[PDB]
Formats: C-alpha cells, sequence, structure tokens
C-alpha cells in the first residue's frame, strides 16, 4: 500500500550475532547504514520443523 | 649465501620449504580460530566454558 516499505534481510533466527546485528540495523539511523525504525511490533514466526 | 644456495641446489634441498610449511599452518591455525571466535561470539565464553 501507499506509505508500506518491504524490508527483505538475510537472517538466522538461531543465531544471536544475526538478532543482535539485525535489531542493531532496524534501530540505527539511515546515516549510519541503518533504517532509523522503531518498531511497533514484533511478529517472530521462525521455526523449523 | 650463494655457495651455500649452490650446494643446496645440488642437493636437491629445498630450504624454503619448513617456512612454506610454517605459512600454511598458520593459515590453518587463523581459520580455526576464527571458527572458534565465532563459536565463542555466539555461545559465549559462559556456555563454552
Amino acid at each position: 500500500a501507499k506509505g508500506s516499505t518491504l524490508i527483505v534481510v538475510p537472517f538466522n533466527q538461531g543465531s544471536k550475532q544475526d538478532v543482535e546485528a539485525l535489531i542493531e540495523f532496524i534501530y540505527d539511523t539511515e546515516k549510519n547504514g541503518g533504517l532509523g525504525w522503531d518498531l511497533d511490533a514484533i511478529i517472530p514466526f521462525a521455526a523449523i520443523p | 649465501r650463494q655457495q651455500l644456495q649452490v650446494l643446496a641446489r645440488y642437493l636437491k634441498m629445498d630450504l624454503d620449504n619448513g617456512e612454506r610449511k610454517f605459512l600454511k599452518e598458520k593459515d590453518t591455525v587463523a581459520e580455526l580460530q576464527a571458527q572458534l571466535d565465532y563459536l565463542n561470539a555466539e555461545l559465549g565464553e559462559f556456555f563454552v566454558n
């Protein structure tokens, strides 16, 4: 929709380094290579059977 | 030094062989240490210990 942005990132929820790096990337300023976003929702539906 | 190199050539002695093996092994040490550093950054010092 208008105003919607999809950020597709590679990610391994099984690695805490990726967890920290993804959250840092989301929260960092656009100047520092981040998104400058503040999350309103978290939906961690990643799993392996 | 020139006389030594001539004699080594005659003897088919590779003076640099030990050093070459040492640099190969040092690269192997670096790669195994990289793997261990990753596992330590991942599980943490407390978990690994």
